[PDB]
RNA sequence: GUCUCCGUAGUGUAGGGUAUCACGUUCGCCUAACACGCGAAAGGUCCUCGGUUCGAAACCGGGCGGAAACACCA
RNA sequence: AAGCCAGAGGAAACUCUGGUGGAGGUCCGUAGCGGUCCUGACGUGCAAAUCGGUCGUCCGACCUGGGUAUAGGGGCGAAAG
RNA sequence: CGGCGGGUGUUGACGCGAUGUGAUUUCUGCCCAGUGCUCUGAAUGUCAAAGUGAAGAAAUUCAAUGAAGCGCGGGUAAACGGCGGGAGUAACUAUGACUCUCUUAAGGUAGCCAAAUGCCUCGUCAUCUAAUUAGUGACGCGCAUGAAGGAUGAACGAGAUU
RNA sequence: UUGAGCUUGACUCUAGUCUGGCACGGUGAAGAGACAUGAGAACUCUGAUCGUUUUUUCACUGACCCGGUGAGGCGGGGGGG
RNA sequence: CAGGUGGGGAGUUUGACUGGGGCGGUACACCUGUCAAACGGUAACGCAGGUGUCCUAAGGCGAGCUCAGGGAGGACAGAAA
RNA sequence: GUGAAAUUCUUGGACCGGCGCAAGACGGACCAGAGCGAAAGCAUUUGCCAAGAAUGUUUUCAUUAAUCAAGAACGAAAGUCGG
């Protein structure tokens, strides 16, 4: 008879994201004349870390081209950059780690860091840390490109959609253990109000469906359908199987 | 429950000029209903025929693709995909006592077509040698592929695909690399043994109607 | 017995040795 | 204790108009012999008593047993 | 704890010994924070939850002021309704 | 409540969100019948409103058609959960390696135990005591042990016990 | 024949969700038919034209929606190379 | 607007008797014998039982017969034809 | 599919045939009482990187060598841990 947790987190009020500390939005430059035409260099002025993600985030300085004034953005660092590097962005770019061009003029194994859902807005996909797409394929018809995501699913997006050379930097973050709660408490504190999770089925009946009993247990199936009520689908959500996942 | 074959209505497939024999045969599709084209299903085809009945006295063992890309009216008109040796000829040629050498290059033509190229040779004894076996060591097999396929590539990118079936249809290319590598080793089975299209240039009409008429 | 596997079922006598005599 | 169920060849079991299946047992084959296999045979108050019915293993009551389930709050 | 120095032994790989260094949701233990036991005191109390001794932790998921946000079938909950 | 409104999200699968179990070590057995969840619509059965057709003077009635869902069919237990009986049988007895049947969706595997889980029960044997319904060790047809939780194993504990 | 907290295979509902219909809601083709002038032969059955009738497929943009930007070089053409 | 789903949420209900209540039972609507004390009535979760049906005849009329059982006889025939 | 079958897949088009696409293995025939490697082992092409035996030698050093407890490197397959 009780709001649930998960319920209480689209209201956002405790569950809101810890943005103070964090440098800004981690975006390609805007499309424009050069970046369609031919191509803008700018330098790699710094390379920070940003509260709450594992990926570092790289300073980069551009000309204006219609005013003078120096552009600052705030691309995702690909790894192998460094500062003091120049990096270029547009349609004549070439294949560099770091450089930005259309995923339509680039070949049919490369990968790709921060690359573009639609074709204009800033990076989208492959943005987390270690992680990048592909480039599989290509039709000049249609102005199709088709991609992997690090989800292994594939994805056909149009070939105006930049993207940037090379694997995210950050590494291999997720190899070390944690081993500590204080150590989860620092990595969550970055981030939301999230980490202590407390299991269903050690509540009480009214804030959880799958509190209550005299022994822990679950008491119904786990999982459940998709078109559930809120504050009803907990457990596994219209799972397709559940298991061990033992041959794929 | 009526056989489908009364709504089944042939076509004549159709050879390039580069073959005195033009008539490949006939072929059948099921007639054009609804979104359903004819000319859809007939095109695509592909008619491995053999090179004694589209040239008139050439030799048997050599297969060609000939797929379809354009029909009109009620001819299929063909063009060259890929030529291939017979399995027979193939596991013929394969012999004990003897080193084969393989080579292959991908090479495009000037008309935009991409070839994948397979040629074979197979090392010879002399009519005096009496030992059993002639084996080339590997720095002459190393040095005969390379030969091989440095005087394949040279008949193809200096030459259109039309010159270029019609020189591989007497397999010119498999003699010439014979004659050189006598200076190496002494080969005498040697041919194409296989070429396959990879890429194709846009399918211009008028291309393919020169290819076929004049 | 065949000697491999006399071997076997000597590998098994010494794993249940060793937990019984780990139990102590 | 209250409630429910069960009782059929030697064994485990099926099932209102002459009781099934499998193993077991017997006999004859096959084998030097046993087993297997093959061909036949025997075997059961259907727990006890009463009643309904033309006819009860069945249907209905009573009793013998056997087997489950409740047997709580102070 | 890693890192570092020196000596010694080794064919090497490296090993041994003595220092140095100062890590850690490390240990004893103040202040602080907490509240185990005496089932102590008190139980018309000092107190509508306090006091004494004994205790847990005491560089961290630490303690704390102020400013903000979340409001009733709602909030918030390392979860005891 | 509402606005193409808002939180996650200054985010993008090494990320968010939802669960269970709970370091390490070693393992995590069998069951998709049931209930869930999910995949595919294939001729498909049922299937509302609207729409179509017919009869009627109309109200109306009838018929055809056939959305999701439910049925039909696969997958899934680190989903919820579940994981048997009755007889005979070894040259002393005793047990039963072994053999018959009935039956299940599968018949509880590896382990562990009168354990914080065993009624009978103060179980039986050993040890500890002069004497022990206590403790420990062992046994196991275990009323009613058991595998994402089982069995262990240092360090620690204002935890329970001898 | 008074409640409340909680559960569900109780009864009766309900937010939200899935699906169908109608409206916003257009423009071209291509199919297959029912379309309607019609035409072959009351003398007995076949080719058409524009609209309309459905259902599908493809295409367009102008309603509607999304993204970027300080709405900064878009589309077509002409030079000059 | 229509159908599905919908303890996420809403409202409500969850009989009675009873050697306390629950479990059990129905003594909750009926019928026979007894209790019951020679009119009738008369109680306990008093005793022994029965009922939620069945029948175009097992209803109606008329006619004609005599039933259970036993004894004695009769080919197969026996305890029973 | 088998000795024969059956479990299994099939008017939902299974098998078969054709054209494509994807993935991960595997490198046939040539392949030999042939080669190389300390053994284990090593076989598609091409390039790079070091290494090596044998041969040739009127080169150089001049005994620097052989085998070797302890110790060290590699060590099929199976098995274990992480991705
Ligand atoms: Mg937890
Ligand atoms: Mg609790
Ligand atoms: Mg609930
Ligand atoms: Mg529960
Ligand atoms: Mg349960
Ligand atoms: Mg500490
Ligand atoms: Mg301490
Ligand atoms: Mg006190
Ligand atoms: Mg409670
Ligand atoms: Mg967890
Ligand atoms: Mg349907
Ligand atoms: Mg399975
Ligand atoms: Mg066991
Ligand atoms: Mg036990
Ligand atoms: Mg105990
Ligand atoms: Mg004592
Ligand atoms: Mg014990
Ligand atoms: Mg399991
Ligand atoms: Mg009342
Ligand atoms: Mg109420
Ligand atoms: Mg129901
Ligand atoms: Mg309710
Ligand atoms: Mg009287
Ligand atoms: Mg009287
Ligand atoms: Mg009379
Ligand atoms: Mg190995
Ligand atoms: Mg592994």
């Amino acid at each position: 008879g009780r709001v649930i947790r998960g319920q209480r987190k689209g209201a956002g009020s405790v569950f809101r994201a810890h943005v103070k500390h964090r440098k800004g939005a981690a975006r390609l430059r805007a499309v424009d004349f050069a970046e369609r035409h031919g191509y803008i260099k700018g330098i790699v002025k710094d390379i920070i870390h940003d509260p709450g993600r594992g990926a570092p985030l790289a300073k980069v300085v551009f000309r204006d081209p219609y005013r003078f004034k120096k552009r600052t953005e705030l691309f995702i660092a690909a790894e192998g950059i460094h500062t003091g590097q120049f990096v270029y962005c547009g349609k004549k770019a070439q294949l560099n780690i770091g450089n930005v061009l259309p995923v339509g003029t680039m070949p049919e194994g490369t990968i790709v860091c921060c690359l573009e859902e639609k074709p204009g807005d800033r990076g989208k996909l492959a943005r987390a840390s270690g992680n990048y797409a592909t480039v599989i394929s290509h039709n000049p018809e249609t102005k199709k490109t088709r991609v992997k995501l690090p989800s292994g699913s594939k994805k056909v997006i149009s070939s105006a959609n930049r993207a940037v050379v090379g694997v995210v930097a950050g590494g291999g973050r997720i190899d070390k253990p944690i081993l500590k709660a204080g150590r989860a408490y620092h990595k969550y504190k970055a981030k939301r109000n999230c980490w202590p999770r407390v299991r269903g089925v050690a509540m009480n009946p009214v804030e959880h469906p799958f509190g209550g009993g005299n022994h822990q247990h679950i008491g119904k199936p786990s999982t459940i359908r998709r078109d559930a009520p809120a504050g009803r689908k907990v457990g596994l959500i219209a799972a397709r199987r559940t298991g061990r996942l033992r041959g794929t | 429950v009526v056989d489908p074959f009364s709504k089944k209505d042939w076509y004549d497939v159709k050879a390039p000029a580069m073959f005195n024999i033009r008539n490949i045969g006939k072929t059948l599709v099921t007639r054009t209903q609804g979104t359903k084209i004819a000319s859809d299903g007939l095109k695509g085809r592909v008619f491995e025929v053999s090179l004694a009945d589209l040239q008139n006295d050439e030799v048997a063992f050599r297969k060609f693709k000939l797929i379809t890309e354009d029909v009109q009216g009620k001819n299929c008109l063909t063009n060259f995909h890929g030529m291939d040796l017979t399995r027979d000829k193939m596991c013929s040629m394969v012999k004990k006592w003897q080193t084969m050498i393989e080579a292959h290059v991908d090479v495009k033509t000037t008309d935009g077509y991409l070839l994948r190229l397979f040629c074979v040779g197979f090392t010879k004894k002399r009519n005096n040698q009496i030992r059993k076996t002639s084996y080339a060591q590997h720095q002459q097999v190393r040095q005969i592929r390379k030969k091989m396929m440095e005087i394949m590539t040279r008949e193809v990118q200096t030459n259109d695909l039309k010159e270029v079936v019609n020189k591989l249809i007497p397999d010119s290319i498999g003699k010439d690399i014979e004659k050189a590598c006598q200076s190496i080793y002494p080969l005498h089975d040697v041919f194409v043994r296989k070429v396959k299209m990879l890429k194709k240039p846009k399918f211009e009409l008028g291309k393919l109607m020169e290819l076929h008429g004049e | 017995m065949r000697a491999k596997w006399r071997k076997k079922r000597m590998r098994r006598l010494k794993r249940k040795r060793r937990k019984m005599r780990q139990r102590s």
